[PDB]
RNA sequence: UUAAUAGGGACGGUCGGGGGCAUCAGUAUUCAAUUGUCAGAGGUGAAAUUCUUGGAUUUAUUGAAGACUAACUACUGCGAAAGCAUUUGCCAAGGACGUUUUCAUUAAUCAAGAACGAAAGUUAGGGGAUCGAAGAUGAUCAGAUACCGUCGUAGUCUUAACCAUAAACUAUGCCGACUAGGGAUCGGGUGGUGUUUUUUUAA
């Protein structure tokens, strides 16, 4: 986790060492409780000692609200009362050992102990190797949602006003000044965001703690023997739910302006208004802009801190804006100021939906339709580019909807008599929908997804609003019938029936119960909306999106949400999205499964039976393929048992140029730092290694019919 | 332009309670009884209770601007009599007679699926 | 767990200081 | 009895006046139902205003008839409870909370000659809404019966029974509530029902009765604006 | 695509109503053997694949 | 030697509000938390004790306790009787039907004795919502409403044993033959037939 018991009032990450693990062992060993009662008994074992702490940091508070003191020369007591810093207070000595810690790491540390507590309360699944065995500091971005590097001016020392700003009064309170203008930093950019962020770190990039004996003080090139850094990088935990709040709530309007209120408007000055709602409220409130390019939060840090701490910083996040650009912005109105947490273009999507879905029912048909239900990749917030009206170049424009009558026994029992009759469905379908609804256009298109099947035929619905609509038949006979193919087939046929219904159930049965899913889940994990696209989109510049099928991305690029450890849920595009290309270096599909638990955040959650089941699958199906050559990636989960749905097919050689290119991606960026120049290479194609190359231009440019 | 209450009769065999309401229920917006417009005990489920109590809700409900009332009325139920009395159909005539906009009538009288033994004993009551 | 007290004895025979460096300092 | 004759009761001494009329504070407040629902307009209701409003607003159920908002009289023996989850503007974002049928329908339904059949489970959601659902069908004669009677024998009606169960698990297992509501709406899920159970016996007036949600998880904001398908205020200058 | 359609379930039709009636037409052996068939039988090209089957 | 339209047992699919042990639902009664409003609420032929401005009665969101299975409920079903009405599972038991399977008179009546035996009652624990002998108290005015109202002990429920009484009725010993027609119903079986059903999962 990057923890150590260096100084952090500097603004490493750091302070908690063994000593104040192991002196916290000692004290807790001799009491802890409220009660004075042991929480550590001295017969444990190494796993029961350890548990018990990490649990303790969870969740007694040590920091606002409660205190421990322990004796260590008197049993160990832990106090309701705070001092508001993280205290962990020795009578016996009248050293409180905590000193070290800042405020904003304690919640850090705290959050640790936490979501390992729930690790090693896990019984399903094993998380020795997580807890212990993978490093989560080896990069900022992979480790922290937003990364802003802040360049203070005048830097052979700091300008008269920022070293008048740090003054007399706070040599003794902040012996350095490096110490100071940290606190300075989180204390403005803290009280600036606020709920806006989870957590928040200053770093000191660049800072020396030993120097030769011939000198008297460490020498910074930049400090010149006045300040021991380069420069400062402001690193955020942010909270989706609140990160893209257009206005920041303030304290409400009073006779007598108030203390609250008096640090809100002098802390944003101009930038403070005191403004009304529907609700009727009166608060005081300030306001943003959106930006597709960058967050609400650059903007709040940039004026920020710009207004408290030096009007010469320079504040720039350049990485995470080439990634908002990467992501598609759509030809709607507004779309530049739209954010990219926003799924309204997706909405109207649904709505257009809502009206066809009514006029369907209305409709008399010889059979009662059961139910019509969406399955479209928009219906699940997932399309590589948003839906635009009439943009109907886009191949993800006519959206997949299952339409499913009700049970009947008059099916034709020949299977292309049963489509023939599906067919004959959806014709009368058009029929009455031209004549009640002419606003609506309709025509037919033949499918051959499923091998063989060569008699489907499926209505393409243009709706009035701009939007493309494909209806397709479900029938209750037509899963046994594919149940009776197989049976019927000759052995060395029978490998190849059991393919065509493999792809029948991923498109009608399972496919239903994949957007049903991931869209509920998709609201709790506001930034898998943005990163799915942006994966897809990576895929489809190195030409890796035509033998994959588009679930399998989805369920590649879930994994870093639902199974977090040892990382935190993201809450960044660019955070997410490399979480993603690391799991992919990391993955050893040969030996490794990956099996998800599509569940919110803490049921449906695979349980012990479930879950052995799934592996008892991968064992078997390696026992025969333990090279991989058939099958490579095994992604299985509660809607998916068997593991092989949405990854059958893959050539090997698509299958190791996906490992192939995140591997270099994460040794590239191992190599050089995150930046602009990286950016543009881990997103630009080779085309090299391919054997023949041909290139192709269309008569038209298709952008604009696009939607882009 | 059309705001709705609900308009709750209570229509007991010894007095009537017509209590009007917003649409989920908690707010109370009037609530007058038969006693509330009698003189004496006796007459309290009589009719004419009902309809003053009755019309005195009405000018009520067009004071805080409910102009629609949905009428739920029912009887004591129970171990009782299932079927509202008198004085509750009287008071929703009353209702009509304010002009108040009837939505709908039912009757949400508790029907037992399994009732206690009743006061009255195994000679019976109401001798 | 059963499976996780041995993956700890692994775990820390793989990080034991090795003791003839011990010696030496 | 508010006569001279009446006697004095002991509450009459301790009088509190009416100094303030309680409508003076209350505020109204618009209920909207989900978009499920093909009327999103189901009236209005009233608080105290902020001393807060929400406290209250938050808990809100209504129950109100599907004919109001389906605009078919088809649906008028059916009613909906609709629980206030959020509030902005004045506007009570509301989700399912219930459903039954009135009094006198199920009355009128229950008739002599026939047997009643009546089945329950408990079943959870996708979405983790734990629910109850209560289905009731009744038997029926044929073209040709001369029996005055319908009566199924109590093997028929345990056979029956296991076939409805097996039907409304799996309706609301592989569904979403909002997704189950939509079924609920144009009643489709009986006729499944009534299919089922076609080979077995002739059946009558299949419903499903009443829909109980026996528990909630963590609430979630983002799915709830989704349902119904952010505003700035107001400078004052 | 209409008469395409209608062909089909034309020529179907036929031979489905062929079938059942084949079927429960008290199929006799030359020895004397009647088969049995089931209500709701149509064809017995199914009958023996259910022999097959078990 | 038969294998009694005597009998026993077997075996096959059914059938039952037959029995016991668990389990699920269901409103209703009472109580409790919160929630909005305010003067009576309750009860009688008429009234009074009683509760209520610390908010009664009534409104809604629930939660807890103990009983108990409405409407469907019928000259219908099961059990020797007394009695038995929610769902599901387990344990065994049973009438009738079918049998080209099995014993071969094993049967009828009947003492003492034994088992069961509505409600009430008894011993010793648990529980105690409702109803409620007893007792208390309000009112004691008016004959169709003339004995009601409030509190309510024992009891009403259950565990382990006693008590063995009912208009416990066909007001009517048992076993076995023969001595009229008719068509309604319940369970089983046989044949026919065409509607409902339905299709290589099974059934």
């Amino acid at each position: 986790r990057g923890f150590s018991s260096n100084m952090s009032h500097s603004g490493s990450l750091g302070g908690f060492g063994t000593f104040e693990f192991t002196i916290l062992m000692a004290a807790l060993l001799n009491g802890g409780g409220i009660n004075s009662n042991k929480i550590l008994l001295h017969g444990f074992s190494s796993y029961q000692l350890f548990k018990g702490v990490i649990k303790y940091l969870a969740t007694m508070d040590l920091c606002h609200d409660g205190h421990l003191q322990f004796h260590s020369n008197p049993a160990s007591k832990y106090i309701d009362e705070g001092f508001q810093t993280p205290t962990l207070f020795d009578k016996s000595t009248k050293v409180n050992i905590l000193t070290k810690m800042t405020v904003s790491s304690y919640q850090i540390l705290k959050e640790y102990a936490g979501e390992t507590l729930r690790m090693l309360n896990n019984v399903v699944q094993d998380q020795f190797s997580n807890i212990f065995l993978t490093n989560i500091s080896r990069f900022d971005n992979l480790k922290y949602d937003l990364c802003y590097d802040v360049q203070l001016p005048l830097g052979n020392n700091l300008e008269t006003s920022l070293a008048a700003t740090f003054g007399s009064m706070e040599r003794v309170k902040f012996i350095t000044l490096e110490n100071f203008l940290a606190h300075k930093i989180t204390n403005v950019a803290r009280y600036a965001l606020g709920d806006r962020i989870k957590y928040i770190q200053i770093e000191m990039v660049g800072q020396k703690s030993d120097f030769p004996i011939t000198k008297r003080k460490v020498y910074s090139n930049t400090g010149g023997n006045h300040f021991n850094f380069d420069f400062v990088r402001v690193k955020l935990i942010v909270n989706p739910s609140e990160c893209d709040k257009l206005v920041t709530k303030g304290p409400a309007h009073s006779e007598t302006m108030s203390t609250e209120a008096a640090v809100f408007k002098n802390f944003w000055g101009i930038k403070s208004s005191l403004r009304r709602f529907k609700d009727g409220s009166i608060t005081h409130c300030c306001v943003w802009s959106t930006s597709s390019s960058e967050p609400i939060i650059s903007s709040i840090v940039n004026f920020a801190l710009q207004k408290h701490v030096s009007k010469k910083a320079q504040i720039s996040n350049e990485t995470i804006k080439k990634f908002h650009n990467f992501l598609p912005l759509p030809n709607l109105p507004s779309s530049a100021k739209t954010s990219v947490l926003n799924l309204s273009s997706f909405f109207n999507l649904k709505k257009s939906f809502d009206d066809l879905y009514k006029i369907i029912f209305q409709m008399k048909l010889p059979l009662s339709v059961k139910s019509i239900l969406p399955v479209g990749s928009a219906f699940r917030y997932t399309s590589l580019c948003q839906p635009v009206p009439f943009a109907y170049s886009d191949p993800d424009f006519f959206q997949d909807v299952i339409l499913e009558f009700e049970t009947s026994p008059k099916w034709p029992d020949e299977i292309t008599s049963l489509e023939k009759a599906k067919t004959a469905f959806l014709l009368k379908i058009q029929e009455e929908l031209s004549a009640n609804s002419s606003t609506y256009r309709s025509f037919f298109s033949r499918d051959e997804s499923i091998p063989y099947n060569l008699e489907i035929v499926t209505l393409n619905i243009l709706t009035p609003e701009g939007y493309g609509f494909k209806f397709r038949v479900l029938t209750e006979r037509d899963e046994i019938l594919y149940l009776r193919a197989i049976a019927n087939a000759r052995n060395e046929l029978k490998p190849e029936l059991e393919a065509t219904f493999l792809k029948f159930t991923a498109k009608y049965l399972a496919s239903v119960r994949h957007t049903r899913t991931l869209e509920n889940i998709s609201h709790s994990y506001q930034f898998y909306s943005p990163v799915v696209r942006l994966f897809k989109r990576w895929l489809d510049t190195h030409l890796l999106l035509g033998h994959i099928t588009d679930e399998l991305a989805e369920l590649i690029a879930i994994k870093p949400f639902v199974d977090p450890a040892p990382y935190f849920i993201p809450g960044s595009l660019e955070n997410g999205f490399l979480k993603v290309l690391k799991f992919i270096s990391q993955w050893n599909w040969k030996d490794d499964p990956l099996i998800l638990d599509l569940v919110k955040p803490e049921s449906e959650r695979l349980t012990l039976a479930q879950y052995k089941g799934i592996q008892m699958n991968f064992t078997n199906l390696r026992n025969s393929d333990p090279n991989g050559t058939h099958l490579q990636f095994f992604v299985a989960s509660k809607n998916d048992p068997s593991g092989i749905l949405y990854s059958s097919g893959i050539p090997l050689p698509i299958a190791t140029r996906l490992t192939a290119l995140a591997k270099v991606a994460v040794n590239l960026l191992q190599t050089h730092g995150l930046n602009q120049q990286t950016i543009n290479l881990l997103f630009t194609p080779g085309l090299k290694d391919y054997d023949f190359v041909v290139d192709l231009r269309t008569p038209i440019g298709l952008k604009s019919s696009c939607g882009i | 332009s059309q705001v709705f209450g609900v308009a709750r009769i209570y229509a007991s065999f010894n007095d009537t309670f017509v209590h009007v309401t917003d649409l989920s229920g908690k707010e109370t917006i009037a609530r007058v009884t038969g006693g509330m417009k009698v003189k004496a005990d006796r007459d309290e489920s009589s009719p004419y209770a009902a309809m003053l109590a009755a019309q005195d809700v009405a000018a009520k409900c067009k004071e805080v601007g409910i102009t629609a009332v949905h009428v739920k009325i029912r009887a004591t139920g129970g171990t009782r009599t299932k079927t509202p009395g008198p004085g509750g159909q009287a008071a929703l005539r009353a209702l009509a007679r304010s002009g108040l906009r009837i939505g709908r009538i039912e009757d949400v009288t508790p029907v037992p699926s399994d009732s206690t033994r009743k006061k009255g004993g195994r000679r019976g009551r109401r001798l | 767990s059963n499976i996780f007290k041995l993956q700890i004895d692994e775990l820390l025979e793989q990080v034991k200081l090795k003791q003839k460096h011990v010696l030496k300092v | 009895a508010v006569g001279k004759n009446k006697r004095l009761s002991k509450g009459k001494k301790g009088q509190k006046k009416r100094v303030v009329d309680p409508f003076t504070r209350k505020e109204w407040f618009d209920i909207k139902a989900p978009s499920t629902f093909e009327n999103r307009n189901v009236g209005k209701t009233l608080v105290n205003k902020s001393t807060s409003a929400s406290d209250a607003l938050k808990g809100r159920v209504v129950e109100v008839c599907l004919a109001d908002l389906q605009g078919s009289e088809d649906h008028s023996f059916r009613k909906i409870k609709l629980r206030v989850d959020e509030v902005q503007g004045k506007n009570l974002l509301t989700n399912f909370h219930g459903m039954d049928f009135t009094t006198d329908k199920l009355r009128s339904m229950v008739r002599k000659w026939q047997t009643l059949i009546e089945a329950n489970v408990t079943v959870k959601t996708s979405d983790d809404y734990v629910l109850r659902i209560f289905a009731i069908a009744f038997t029926r004669k044929q073209a040709n019966q001369v029996k005055r009677h319908s009566y199924a024998q109590s093997s028929h009606i345990r056979a029956i029974r296991k076939v409805i169960s097996e039907i409304l698990t799996k309706e609301v297992q592989g569904s979403t509530l909002a997704q189950l509501t939509s079924k609920l709406i144009p009643e489709v899920i009986n006729k499944e029902i009534e299919n089922a159970t076609k080979d077995i016996f002739p059946l009558q007036n299949i419903h499903v009765r009443k829909v109980k949600l026996l528990k909630q998880p963590k609430f979630d904001v983002g799915a709830l604006m989704a349902l119904h398908g952010e505003e700035k205020g107001k400078k004052v200058t | 695509l209409k008469e395409d359609i209608h062909t089909h379930m034309a020529i179907f039709e036929q031979r489905e109503a062929q079938a059942q009636e084949d079927v429960q037409s008290s199929i006799v052996d030359e020895d004397g053997f009647t088969l049995v068939v089931g209500k709701n039988t149509k064809s017995l090209n199914s009958i023996r694949k259910k022999i097959l089957n078990k």
